[PDB]
DNA sequence: TGCACAGGATGTATATATCTGACACGTGCCTGGAGAC
DNA sequence: TCTCCAGGCACGTGTCAGATATATACATCCTGTGCA
């Protein structure tokens, strides 16, 4: 039993390209990318919530680091991203 | 262990190639429908009609 | 149109002729009488075959009526309708219609046969 | 039990001699039981079951191993076909060793077609044979072919042939015959072609033929009768032919002679709808009517 | 050069379904009609508009039946019945077809030949639409 | 089409003039089942229907559509080897026979499928795209059934050393391709084994590119005859 | 001595025929994510 | 932390893309030969 995540990111590039075809070295590229991103992501908000004396991880400490991390206008995409799919979720009533 | 292995390989294999070898009516009618419609039957002794 | 009306055109048509005793008839239709479709069964002293009607075959049965012993005759390409006479002579009937026809016999052989006509 | 063991007898002498022999009898009074005949007795003669490759079009490997099995079932049957993995299975049932001859061996007889002498050229350059059979070696006749090539790699020392009609006369289509019979004695094309005309070609290959024609048994296989029907060119096939005639596209030519939609398929005859109406520029699909003028008041 | 939509198949479902006051003076009496057509290597299914369901049953069409939508004008061909079920019970002189080939939705390239009267009478008197 | 810019009415007018709903009514009819529905389930008694089915029926029914599907019987006029080929295929299954057919393209015998389906026939078929268990089971159907009728073939695959017994009647569609290839076609048909007259019919249109190798063939023969 | 014409040789063109060759889809299963406390 | 079922995994089978081959007539190019 092994761990990937090419289901999903095949999905999503049948939502745009419906006629492109995959070499499974692409795969081991993306999903080390993928792996690689959410590895930044995640300790440098574990790091800021250590900095602020926290036991809690939420939206707002990945948010800073999300900031932190990405150039400025994919920040903000990716923040806006975040915050329409968070009051989707949210929105469970 | 190893020779009974080897010989379960060899039948298999032998399988597959025996395998290998060896191996590489009336039209139904048209469905009737008839909901929601009155009938007439018109039989060899008797007539009948079926309304609605 | 008088030049026109002087020139004549010589068709060749493939028909096939039905001739046999009608045993069942199954109609259906609709409320308003306006969407009818049925099931004829016909036979003849050797073979049995059920057949599918339409609009034009009913109307062509529901005139001239034909009461389930009838020894009738259909055209398929010119959709006719004939009926021949009554066989069985069935004791029991009602009081309204004549039915009157004469006494023929039941036809033998083939149900079905290829005719050429112009 | 009929005068093809004549022949046999004649080929086994020729193998006696040390030649490679020669069969180019047209097809119907049935070679392979001749050849399934010659490997009986060549059997019966030095006490041979070992390998035998034989080279045969994929049309007739299915016939051919069915009338194997159905004349002489003594003889072990390894065939070659199907995917990579079965390939590497029977890579794996053929590993002979020291050569010569083995009497439980599961490699009797196997089978190959072209394609797959071309493709798997480096798994077969080992192994070197003792009777290699080119059944219908018709397609043999290109100097070029790669098939020939690799054919001419075999380290068998034999190179009997099976064919049907060998008189293509394409003057290096003899020459390759007489190279792959005799590898040493037949390697220049020229001294072949330096060194009337009718009467010697005779006497080149008069002791390796041998003359078999159809009509010397009873002649109940039909007597066949050739019936030629001629046509005439109807009005579309004649406006397409003398379209191409203007153009001039053989192929072309052919293609409408046969049948005229080849070239344009007849389409739905209906009226030109001076419409606009919604049109898509490319679990169910809506469609709603929509069709307006294009004239606006 | 015409381009042509077109919606073709084998019809092997016609469900309609019904409006909550039929006798509402306005509106159809049906809302919708649910068509499945089946072609060979596809199939889809069409809910239909009631303006479109005028001219298919106008023509006459039935479960079994291969028929042919052209999406430009809203016309309908009944090409005849399926010869996937039987064929010699009948009584009609019906013709038999196979499947269409390729996807039920389609595009097609069409030459027409056409003179300028034509369209000029074409448009004096108009037929051709589903209208009234 | 008339349109007013910037007004409703106008829209709510044209629509209930072009699509008068008492009208279309009277120019069609309710489905079946909808009427049961309100005849039964609603209490709806059949006088107070709308007004349904008064549009007058066609002649035919080729009149009711202008749309015309390309024929079949024109498919088979416009070829005259087709044409010819149907004419003795006639008399042929008249007669009661098995018969083999050869071709030298794809769409050649495509096409002459649609014939054979248009007609009904038996036939099965075997070319290059057939895979190699195929070419066993459909001769072993063809030597054994004998309700089958029509075997389409290539030239290479259905006429190299097949055993074809079982036919003598074979059709030569256009194959004018090689004089040995041909040669040995009906050497898988021509074999022992026949148990009745073998004719081969080979079928070939006038004044044409046919004539431009026809004779080129015969030459060939004549050659490879003499030497 | 140079040039022009004719004959032979070869390329090619486009649909074949075989014919693989590497890709995308139809069934098990089990365990881990989801609901509840 | 208890329960429980279906999601995504793993393992089979068909379907459009490349590759040699036929093939003959047509067109073009090269070479030989005769003439001024």
């Amino acid at each position: 039993r092994k761990e990937t995540y090419s289901s999903y990111i095949y999905k999503v590039l049948k939502q745009t390209h419906p006629d492109t075809g995959i070499s499974q070295k692409s795969m081991s590229i993306l999903n080390s990318f993928v792996n690689d991103i959410f590895e930044r992501i995640a300790t440098e908000a574990s790091k800021l919530a250590a900095y602020n004396k926290k036991s809690t991880i939420s939206a707002r400490e990945i948010q800073t680091a999300v900031r932190l991390i990405l150039p400025g206008e994919l920040a903000k995409h990716a923040v806006s991203e975040g915050t329409r799919a968070v009051t989707k979720y949210s929105s469970s009533t | 262990e190893k020779r009974l292995e080897e010989e379960k390989q060899d039948t298999i294999n032998k399988l597959l190639k025996k395998r290998a070898g060896k191996s590489r009516f009336v039209k139904p009618r048209r469905p009737y429908n008839s909901e929601g419609m009155t009938r007439i039957l018109r039989r060899y002794e008797e007539d009948l009609f079926c309304t609605f | 149109q008088a030049f026109r009306k002087s020139i004549g055109i010589k068709i060749k048509e493939e028909t096939e002729l039905i001739e046999g005793e009608v045993v069942e008839i199954q109609i259906d239709r609709s409320i308003t009488g306006g969407h009818k479709q049925g099931k004829l069964t016909i036979k003849t002293t050797d073979m049995e075959t059920i057949y599918e009607l339409g609009n034009k075959m009913i109307d062509g049965l529901t005139k001239e009526k034909v009461l389930a012993g009838d020894v009738i005759s259909i055209d398929k390409a010119s959709g006719k309708i004939t009926k021949l006479g009554r066989s069985f002579a069935r004791s029991r009937d009602y009081d309204a219609m004549g039915a009157d026809t004469r006494f023929v016999q039941c036809p033998e052989g083939e149900l079905q046969k290829r005719k050429t006509v112009v | 039990k009929e005068y093809q063991l004549k022949g046999l007898n004649w080929l086994a002498n020729l193998y006696d001699q040390g030649i490679n022999g020669i069969l180019a009898d047209e097809m119907g009074l049935g070679k392979t039981v001749q050849s399934i005949s010659v490997l009986a007795h060549l059997a019966e003669n030095h006490n041979i079951w070992g390998p035998f490759l034989v080279v045969t079009p994929a049309s007739t490997l299915h016939n051919w191993v069915n009338e194997i099995s159905k004349f002489l079932p003594q003889f072990k049957i390894l065939p070659y076909w199907g995917n990579a993995n079965d390939r590497k299975v029977l890579r794996k049932f053929w590993d002979r060793k020291n050569l010569r001859y083995n009497k439980n061996a599961p490699f009797h007889v196997m089978v190959t077609s072209y394609q797959m002498v071309v493709t798997d050229a480096n798994y077969l350059q080992k192994m070197k044979w003792q009777y290699m059979i080119l059944d219908e070696a018709q397609a043999i006749k290109s100097s070029q072919s790669s098939r020939w090539k690799n054919l001419l790699s075999f380290h068998c020392r034999n190179r009997l042939l099976l064919t049907g009609t060998p008189i293509q006369n394409s003057m290096q289509e003899l020459w390759a015959l007489l190279h792959f019979i005799m590898p040493s004695l037949f390697d220049s094309h020229d001294e072949f072609n330096e060194w009337q005309q009718l009467r010697r070609l005779h006497m080149i290959l008069k002791p390796f033929m041998l003359r078999r024609v159809k009509k010397n048994v009873q002649s109940e296989l039909g007597d066949k009768i050739e019936i030629d029907v001629l046509c005439d060119l109807t009005q579309r096939q004649a406006k397409l032919y003398q379209v191409l005639k203007s153009q001039i596209a053989v192929m072309q030519f052919r293609k409408v002679c046969n049948h005229p939609d080849l070239f344009e398929r007849a389409d739905v005859d209906s009226p030109f709808s001076f419409t606009t109406f919604g049109k898509t520029t490319s679990k169910f699909t809506d469609l709603i009517y929509s069709s307006r003028n294009p004239i606006k008041y | 050069k015409e381009t042509k939509e077109v919606y073709e198949g084998e019809v092997t479902e016609l469900t309609p379904e019904d409006a909550e006051n039929p006798l509402g003076g306005y509106g159809k009496t049906i809302s919708h009609v649910i068509v499945g057509l089946k072609s060979a290597k596809g199939t889809k299914t069409l809910r239909l508009d009631p303006t479109i369901y005028e001219s298919i049953q106008r023509e006459k069409v039935s479960i079994g039946d291969v028929i042919y939508i052209e999406a430009n004008t809203g016309a309908v061909k009944r090409v005849g019945r399926s010869d996937a079920y039987a064929t010699e019970f009948d009584l009609e002189t019906e013709e038999y077809v196979p499947l269409p080939k390729g996807e039920v939705h389609k595009k097609k390239e069409i030459v027409q030949d056409v003179t300028l009267h034509d369209l000029d009478v074409a448009n004096a008197r108009p037929q051709g639409g589903q209208d009234v | 089409t008339i349109e007013v810019l910037g007004s409703s009415h106008v829209t709510n007018s044209i629509n209930n003039e072009l699509f008068d709903p008492l009208i279309s009514q009277a120019l069609s009819d309710i489905p079946a089942i909808t009427q049961y529905n309100m005849h039964v389930k609603k209490g709806i008694p059949v006088e107070d229907f709308p007004k349904t089915g008064l549009f007058p029926e066609p002649l035919n029914k080729n009149f009711s559509s202008n749309i015309s599907m390309p024929s079949m019987d024109r498919f088979i006029t416009e070829s005259a080897k087709l044409r010819k080929l149907d004419e003795l295929l006639v008399k042929l299954k008249s007669e009661g026979h098995r018969v083999l057919i050869y071709f030298q393209m794809t769409k050649m015998m495509d096409l002459m499928e649609e014939y054979l389906t248009y007609r009904q026939y038996n036939h099965i078929r075997l070319d290059g795209s057939s895979k190699l268990e195929d070419r066993r089971d459909l001769v072993h159907d063809w030597q054994t059934n004998p309700e089958i009728f029509v075997f389409l073939l290539s030239t290479r695959a259905g006429g190299l050393g097949i055993n074809l017994t079982a036919a003598d009647t074979v059709i030569f569609y256009d194959s004018d391709w090689n004089p040995t290839i041909d040669s040995q076609a009906m050497d898988r048909a021509h074999r022992l084994g026949q148990t009745r007259q073998v004719t081969v019919y080979r079928l070939l249109v006038r004044g044409t590119i046919e004539e431009r190798m026809r004779d080129r063939a015969k030459q060939k023969e004549q050659v490879q005859q003499v030497v």
